[PDB]
């Protein structure tokens, strides 16, 4: 599966979650503040690798990264 | 219309129309200028 | 019902200041340099920024007036340059010997060597547009009639341009004036096409036929009376086809047989000129007019009688096809793109039909012997036609993204084609592979057989024969059709199927284009290359909304480059990218059609006739055994016939030699954009913004690389321009020298 | 300590506006990491003009 | 419903030809259905080789053409062996358990294609050079 | 749960959907309640009609379920879509909403999976992690 | 012949018209059927049929 | 062909050839073990450059030899 790592420069903008076409991402409360959020990827096996979550991140050089790893049938996006 | 002529495509064209016609008229009275004589 | 609005848009220059004023995305200012290309991309796409179909359609109507202006401006320049800068007066005295010419070149740096010895006492560029043969068929004998027509087009150009100002700024029609397709079809059929062919039929009778009757008797262009004298002096119209002495009494009393001398069905070629008989074309557009005027009284209007196109589609439904054509009228009175794509398909399909019907039935006098024009007239309208067919697959795809509605289309004929599109594409996929093997591989077989010294194993006429029997039969039913099944016609529909050699001057005007083993191969090359061009464009249309790969491809748009490197990589998935790929295949398909045409005629058809009657063609009948191998296509066509485009330096054909190499450049320059990608240059520019930011003068409009979609677009644009203009220069420099 | 309106230079080496001048729009008056909001004249490739930096990545060139 | 229902979809005039070919026919064993498949394809495959050959007007052409067609069948025995070596690894069972789904008879099918394929190539050599 | 059997929409078509991959492993099904009898585009071809329902549709990919689940939230405002993935010849039931709420909404009890306590410019060089099982982005 | 063709167009093509009763009315507001839209219809069709009939024979 | 045309045209072309193979009788029975996909993005840059570079070199070596062996 492709690896999705979320870095701490995220702001809880929730834009990469709603730009995901395969429902990989979600929002989660933050530990050290307990008010703001961060994105999280608990469903990285579903990730096709379209990098639409990077097109929606407003931070300068985006806080969520996608590294295209091994290609399963889900990440290849195959209907067969 | 004057503020239209200050825009880049027109003033990029009429000066290129000016600088070409500068070079065109030079080669009519001064033909075949290879070197400085 | 005419309904308009009075002054919706003022005539101001406030928006001439700001570029990009029309959209909410633009006019804020170019922060980067993509805005300069984002501006010129989405100007004449009125549907994106304006979200009112009433406001959109007013922009579209008045814009065709502006395009009608630039055609009239272009037509005046065709008439002015024939008036001032042409040898049209000297050409009418000797039409075979003197080459047609306009566009005198100015005495500057050396381009006054292009003003060559073109004929008589004139020096200019030998033109290949056929305006000299079109104006002779119109009857024009002096340059004053060309000069006033150039003025007549410029006042018409101002008339259309004023009408585009008026019908948007002052009196803009409402939406309901545009959705009346039945009254529009009634008016364009009888009025534009019927009266346009009725009134032109009036010109060919009163004007064209009298002067050509004396020109083919060959008196002089000076001794011939002016064409108003054939209207005033009825004794002058009585000495030639004396049926005008009875007036319009043969017309109204249905005694039409008295018009058997200027409304004929002779149907052949003129033995003096080598064009169609003008009395045929006089009878032609008269019959076309009545068919078009009668057909314009078909569709219903506010007078009750008439067909309704909405109720013809309702109850045109079978058991295979569900709800039938129910919904295609409501699609076509709301989508401006589905109207554009269909009107582009049959405008470009027609433009190749015009090319095929004009080399074989040459309509104009001394067009057939002018090999320099008949080849360029073919190759032009073929090339014009194929661009418009790609615009059909383009604008059909733009229909699918934003004008397609699933609620209006349930089980109709749009839904049922989008439901078995995997059966349509894959059966189209197979038939290209079947045709690519069994047509191109028969050349690869013939290369390998002639290379290995096995000439008895290839596909030829002295070998394993592949004779075209389904086309040779149709050559037989149309060459033996005058007198048996078209009994009134004196000769056949063309001499291309069968008939005599019409020899005007020393040269062949037309002769029967035979079909052999080579003609089986190229016509299946044409069948193959077209079916791939269909396959790319139709894949773009049917998968414009979704696929198994991207199920929301219509939410991303008609024109977006990729959905990323995931799903294996989704580059060129959109509907725009299939139009981009089909442009090369259209270029690939049509360039063989023009290579087929240019050597079929030079070897078998075009040539000279001796004083006994034997024909000696241009390339000497080498299409039969040469054009079955790719080496013969290289050795005997592309290498052997480019010997005039490269030996043209130092002569009057030199600008064809410079356009030859200069188009090899732009073609090869296009691969810099096609083969490479954007993100290289965006980090190369980052080294050049640095070397400008070092000296403190980097521009505030930040430099960007061209987009992925633009880099594809700027690469296909220079690709077609590089190869067509090479084919332009190769065709022109060849047939001017030998034909 | 940077205040609002102060013209800063960015030391974040990954940023598009690294070693470039920008004006701080605001600072967040809590303990949130990366509170410094700088507005820039030049847009990056995603055509935005702001980012959240820390005080360690900015200076006080004024 | 997921499959499209055209009027000629599920027609008994062509669903009866599919159910009676030796790939879907119920009564056959894999040795027999390899023989019936092999006898049909080897019979026509010698067709294009004797009339469209590198040598056709020879002594000479009917034998070497049919020598080429048995050359295809001995190639295609390997392809049916290699497809069975690959797609049936451990005789990989599935939901249907036919000759095509699980292996279960596959070594006999390739020999059946071998016997009937080399037969009808030689059988059609008799009807062309002789008879 | 999946509530199969549930009525398929009144569709009859689509070559482009649910081929041999579905019967061996991992097809999906999206279940919703549509508050009309209206037409909607499918990711396969375009129409069906949504039932009163309990509406269910068996799709090939999860990507095709979220694309259809976005259309029901956009055009019809029915956001009650509840996708699944099947049993013995499938893998994992109840894919979305995974914690009883939409992923763009915050929900306590979720754990930040794939989080990093560093920036991207603080990523190490790959030469420092050479010939080791560590990767240049994992923590 | 031509005057017979207007009756043949008025008897066959006459009841073929789907929309009846429209304007304009007759100029004296008379109680005459086949409103002059339809009279211009069947006479033009009668001039169409009567032309080919005359030239066909 | 591998340089100008890029991948996701062909991935959506194979997703119909996969369909036409799974629905064709007497060939529905023969099954792949590898699911057919298009060539990758990095892959057909190499494939397009290889055909480019071989075709660059094979064409000149045929021309450089035969244009000199014919005359010396
Ligand atoms: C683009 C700038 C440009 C410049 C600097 C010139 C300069 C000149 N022109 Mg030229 N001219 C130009 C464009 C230009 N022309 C264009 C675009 C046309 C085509 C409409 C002409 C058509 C033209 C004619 C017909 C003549 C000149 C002549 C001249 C010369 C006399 C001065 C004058 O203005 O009249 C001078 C060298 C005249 C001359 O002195 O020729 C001997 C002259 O008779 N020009
Ligand atoms: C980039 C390389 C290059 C160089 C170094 C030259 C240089 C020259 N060319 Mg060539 N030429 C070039 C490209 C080049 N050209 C291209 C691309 C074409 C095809 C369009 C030509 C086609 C061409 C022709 C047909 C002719 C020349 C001529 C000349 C000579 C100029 C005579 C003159 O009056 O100018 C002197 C100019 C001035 C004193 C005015 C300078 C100020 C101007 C207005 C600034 C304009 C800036 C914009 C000069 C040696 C002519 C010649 O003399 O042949 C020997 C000549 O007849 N060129
Ligand atoms: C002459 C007086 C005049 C004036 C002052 C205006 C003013 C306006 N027009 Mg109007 N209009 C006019 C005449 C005029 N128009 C004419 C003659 C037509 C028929 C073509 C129209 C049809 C029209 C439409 C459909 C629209 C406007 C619109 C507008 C508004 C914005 C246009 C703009 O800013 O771009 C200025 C544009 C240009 C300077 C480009 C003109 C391009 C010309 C027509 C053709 C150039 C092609 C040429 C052949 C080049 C070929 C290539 C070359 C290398 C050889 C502005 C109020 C727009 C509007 O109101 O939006 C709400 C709008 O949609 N006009
Ligand atoms: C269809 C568009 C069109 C095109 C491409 C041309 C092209 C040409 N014209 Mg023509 N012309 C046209 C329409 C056109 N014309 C129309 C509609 C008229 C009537 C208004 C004319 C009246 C005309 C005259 C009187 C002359 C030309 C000339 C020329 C040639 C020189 C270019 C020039 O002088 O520009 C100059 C540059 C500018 C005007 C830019 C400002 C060039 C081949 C000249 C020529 O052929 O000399 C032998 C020439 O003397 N034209
Ligand atoms: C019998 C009267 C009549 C005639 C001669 C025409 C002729 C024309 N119309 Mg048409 N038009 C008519 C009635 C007529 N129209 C009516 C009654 C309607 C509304 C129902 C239209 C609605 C219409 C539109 C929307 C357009 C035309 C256009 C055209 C032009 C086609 C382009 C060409 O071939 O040149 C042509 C001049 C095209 C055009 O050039 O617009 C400027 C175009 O876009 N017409
Ligand atoms: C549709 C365009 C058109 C126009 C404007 C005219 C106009 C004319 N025709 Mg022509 N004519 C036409 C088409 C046309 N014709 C066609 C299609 C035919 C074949 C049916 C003829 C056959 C014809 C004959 C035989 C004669 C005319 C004549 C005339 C002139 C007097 C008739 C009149 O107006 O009353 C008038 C200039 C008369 C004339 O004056 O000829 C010199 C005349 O004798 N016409
Ligand atoms: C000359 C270069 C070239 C060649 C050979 C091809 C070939 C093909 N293109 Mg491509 N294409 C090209 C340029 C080329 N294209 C370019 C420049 C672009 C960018 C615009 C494209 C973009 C493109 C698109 C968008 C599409 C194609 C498609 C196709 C395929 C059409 C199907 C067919 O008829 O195959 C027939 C095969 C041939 C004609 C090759 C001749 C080889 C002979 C006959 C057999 C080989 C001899 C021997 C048996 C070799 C094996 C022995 C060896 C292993 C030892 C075909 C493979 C289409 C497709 O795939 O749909 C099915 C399609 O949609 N191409
Ligand atoms: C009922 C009597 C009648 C008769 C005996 C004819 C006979 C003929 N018609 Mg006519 N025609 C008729 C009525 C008739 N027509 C009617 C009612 C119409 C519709 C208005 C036509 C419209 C018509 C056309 C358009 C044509 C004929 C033609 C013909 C001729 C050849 C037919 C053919 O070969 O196919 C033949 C003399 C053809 C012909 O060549 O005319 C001489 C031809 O082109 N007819
Ligand atoms: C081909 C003749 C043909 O078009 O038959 C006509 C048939 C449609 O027959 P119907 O009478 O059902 O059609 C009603 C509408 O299609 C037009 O009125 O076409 C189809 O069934 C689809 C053809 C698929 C094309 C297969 C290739
Ligand atoms: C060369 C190239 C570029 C670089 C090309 C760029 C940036 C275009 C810039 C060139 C033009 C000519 C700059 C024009 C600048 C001014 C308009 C010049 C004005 C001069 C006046 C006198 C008229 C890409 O961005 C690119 C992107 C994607 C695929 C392929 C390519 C590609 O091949
Ligand atoms: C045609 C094409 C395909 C489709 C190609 C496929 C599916 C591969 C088909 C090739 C067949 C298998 C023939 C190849 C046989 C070779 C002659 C030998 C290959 C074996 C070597 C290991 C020796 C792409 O996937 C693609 C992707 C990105 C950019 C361009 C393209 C592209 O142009």
């Amino acid at each position: 599966a492709h690896t999705v790592k979320i870095y701490d420069t995220c702001i809880g903008c929730t834009q990469c979650v709603r730009a995901c076409p395969t429902d990989v991402l979600e929002m989660v409360p933050w530990d050290g503040c307990r008010a703001n959020q961060i994105a999280s990827a608990p469903r990285t096996e579903d990730c096709v690798g379209c990098k639409r979550c990077e097109s929606a991140c407003p931070t300068d050089f985006l806080s969520i990264r996608v590294y295209l790893g091994a290609e399963t049938t889900r990440s290849m996006g195959l209907g067969y | 219309f004057s503020k239209y002529l200050s825009t880049a495509p027109v003033i990029g064209t009429l000066t290129a129309f000016f600088l070409a016609g500068l070079l065109i008229e030079i080669n009519r009275f001064n033909p075949d200028l290879l070197v400085y004589p | 019902k005419i309904v308009i609005d009075k002054d919706p848009v003022s005539t101001s220059f406030d928006k001439w200041a700001v570029p990009g004023h029309f959209s909410r995305t633009l006019a804020k200012g170019p922060k980067t340099t993509t805005w300069i290309w984002n501006l010129h991309a989405d100007v004449h796409d009125f549907d994106s920024y304006t979200s009112d179909l009433e406001e959109v359609s007013r922009k579209i109507f008045s814009a065709h007036f502006g395009h009608l202006a630039v055609v009239f401006i272009w037509l005046s320049g065709a008439y002015f340059h024939g008036a001032r800068f042409s040898n049209y007066e000297a050409w009418l005295s000797n039409p075979t010997t003197i080459k047609p010419s306009a566009q005198v070149v100015w005495p500057i740096v050396g381009q006054e060597i292009l003003n060559g010895d073109v004929g008589g006492g004139f020096q200019g560029i030998q033109i290949t547009s056929g305006l000299f043969q079109m104006w002779r068929a119109s009857g024009i004998t002096t340059e004053l009639q060309l000069y006033v027509t150039a003025i007549g087009a410029l006042v018409m150009a101002a008339l259309m341009l004023f009408a585009g100002w008026f019908h948007y700024h002052k009196a803009a029609p409402k939406l309901e004036w545009f959705q009346n397709a039945e009254s529009m079809m009634n008016h364009h059929l009888g009025g534009l096409f019927g009266l346009g062919s009725l009134s032109w039929a009036g010109h060919q009778i009163h004007v064209s036929l009298p002067v050509n009757k004396l020109l083919d008797s060959g008196v002089s262009p000076q001794e011939i009376p002016l064409p108003h004298e054939f209207i005033l002096n009825k004794d002058l119209i009585a000495q030639l086809y004396p049926s005008f002495g009875q007036g319009l009494t043969p017309f109204f009393t249905l005694n039409w047989n008295e018009y058997s001398d200027f409304l004929t069905f002779k149907g052949g070629l003129n033995p003096v000129t080598g064009g169609l008989w003008l009395s045929d074309s006089a009878h032609h557009h008269l019959a076309i007019a009545v068919l078009f005027i009668v057909a314009g009284h078909m569709y219903r209007t506010n007078w009750g009688i008439g067909h309704s196109m909405k109720e013809m589609y309702d109850s045109h439904k079978g058991p295979f096809t569900g709800e039938g054509h129910k919904g295609v009228y409501e699609i076509f009175t709301n989508s401006w793109h589905a109207q554009l794509s269909l009107n582009l398909a049959l405008f470009g399909s027609l433009s190749i039909i015009v090319a095929h019907h004009m080399y074989s039935m040459p309509p104009y006098p001394y067009l057939a012997t002018d090999y320099a024009t008949s080849l360029c007239l073919f190759t032009h309208h073929v090339w014009i036609g194929g661009f418009l067919i790609v615009g059909a697959g383009a604008h059909a795809a733009i229909f699918m993204v934003r004008d397609y509605d699933p609620a209006q289309n349930y089980n109709n004929l749009v839904d049922r084609v989008l439901r078995h599109r995997d059966a349509i594409i894959s059966h189209l996929n197979w038939v290209c592979i079947f045709l690519g093997f069994h047509s191109f591989g028969l050349y690869i077989h013939n290369d390998t057989m002639r290379a290995l010294g096995r000439p008895q194993d290839m596909f030829s006429d002295a070998a394993i024969q592949l004779q075209p029997v389904f086309a040779q039969w149709v050559q037989g039913v149309n060459s033996a059709a005058a007198g048996n099944t078209a009994p009134n016609a004196l000769a056949n529909a063309s001499y291309a199927f069968g008939g005599d050699i019409v020899s005007v001057g020393g040269k062949v005007a037309m002769m029967p284009i035979s079909l052999g083993t080579a003609d089986f191969l190229v016509h299946h090359i044409h069948a193959f290359t077209i079916h791939v061009t269909v396959l790319i464009l139709l894949k773009g249309v049917l998968f414009a909304r979704n696929s198994r790969l991207i199920p929301d491809k219509a939410n991303l748009g008609f024109r977006f480059p990729c959905d990323g490197p995931g799903r294996g990589g989704t580059c060129q998935v959109s509907a725009w990218d299939h139009v981009f790929l089909g442009l090369f295949w259209m270029y690939n398909s049509l360039s063989v059609v023009l290579f087929h045409f240019s050597w079929k005629m030079q070897s078998d058809v075009w040539g000279n006739v001796t004083a006994d009657g034997a024909v000696s063609h241009i390339t000497g009948n080498n299409f039969a055994q040469g054009a079955i191998t790719i080496n013969g296509w290289l050795r005997d066509f592309l290498w052997a016939q480019a010997s005039q485009v490269i030996q043209s330096y130092g002569s009057a054909l030199s600008a064809y030699g410079l356009m030859f190499l200069g188009a090899h450049f732009i073609w090869a320059f296009s691969l810099m954009f096609l083969f490479s990608g954007r993100g290289y240059w965006q980090e190369l520019i980052e080294s050049i913004v640095w070397a400008h930011n070092k000296l403190k003068f980097a521009p505030s409009i930040q430099p960007r690389a061209l987009s992925i979609t633009q880099g594809r677009a700027v690469g296909v644009a220079h690709y077609l321009l590089g190869g067509i203009a090479t084919t332009w220069s190769f065709f022109h420099a060849r047939i001017i020298s030998v034909g | 300590m940077v205040q609002r309106g102060s013209k800063v230079r960015i030391l974040r080496k990954e940023s598009y506006w690294y070693q470039e001048i920008g004006t701080v729009a605001s600072i967040d008056q809590s303990g949130i990491k990366y509170p410094v909001i700088v507005r820039f004249e030049k847009v990056n490739y995603s055509n935005v003009n702001s980012n959240n930096f820390s005080l360690d990545e900015v200076v006080e060139v004024e | 419903i997921g499959h499209l229902s055209t009027p000629i979809s599920n027609s008994s005039a062509v669903n009866g030809l599919l159910a009676n070919l030796p790939a879907y026919r119920k009564g056959l064993t894999p040795r027999l259905r390899g023989l019936e498949i092999g006898m049909a394809h080897g019979y026509f495959l010698t067709g294009p080789f004797v009339e469209l050959g590198p040598l056709r007007n020879t002594d000479g052409g009917i034998l070497y053409g049919s020598l080429s067609a048995v050359g295809l069948v001995v190639i295609l025995t390997a392809c049916l062996a290699l497809y069975g070596k690959a797609n049936f690894s451990g005789s990989s069972k599935s939901k249907d358990a036919t000759l095509w789904e699980s292996g279960e008879g596959w070594s006999d099918f390739v020999s059946g294609w071998l016997i009937g394929g080399a037969g009808s190539v030689g059988f059609a050599y008799l009807l062309l050079q002789y008879i | 749960t999946l509530n199969l059997n549930a009525p398929t929409p009144i569709f009859g078509g689509s070559t482009g959907g649910l081929l041999r991959k579905a019967e061996v492993e991992e097809f999906y099904s999206i279940t919703w309640t549509g508050k009309s009898e209206t037409v909607f585009e499918l990711p396969t071809g375009g129409a069906a009609i949504m039932r009163a329902g309990e509406n269910l549709l068996r799709l090939a990919r999860k990507e095709q379920c979220i694309a259809l689940g976005a259309q029901l939230k956009d055009k019809f405002k029915i956001t009650d879509y509840k996708i699944y993935r099947v049993y013995p010849s499938g893998e994992v039931q109840f894919l979305h909403p995974k914690d009883g709420v939409f992923p763009e909404k915050v929900n306590p009890g979720r754990v930040a999976v794939g989080s990093n306590k560093r920036r991207i410019g603080q990523n190490p060089d790959p030469a420092k992690l050479k010939f080791k099982g560590q990767e240049t982005f994992d923590s | 012949v031509m005057l017979a063709s207007v009756l043949f167009a008025g008897a066959v093509g006459g009841p073929g018209i789907k929309m009846k009763g429209q304007g304009p009315a007759w100029p004296f507001n008379a109680q005459i059927p086949f409103t002059p839209s339809e009279f211009l219809a069947v006479t033009a069709l009668g001039h169409i049929i009567g032309t080919g009939v005359i030239l066909g024979i | 062909m591998f340089l100008i045309s890029w991948r996701g045209y062909w991935q959506e072309l194979i997703e119909t050839l996969v369909w036409a193979h799974e629905r064709t009788p007497l060939a529905n029975l023969v099954r792949w073990k590898d699911k057919p996909v298009a060539l990758s993005i990095v892959q057909a840059r190499l494939v397009g450059l290889a055909h480019f570079a071989v075709g660059y070199i094979v064409t000149y070596a045929a021309f450089l030899i035969a244009s000199t062996a014919s005359k010396f």
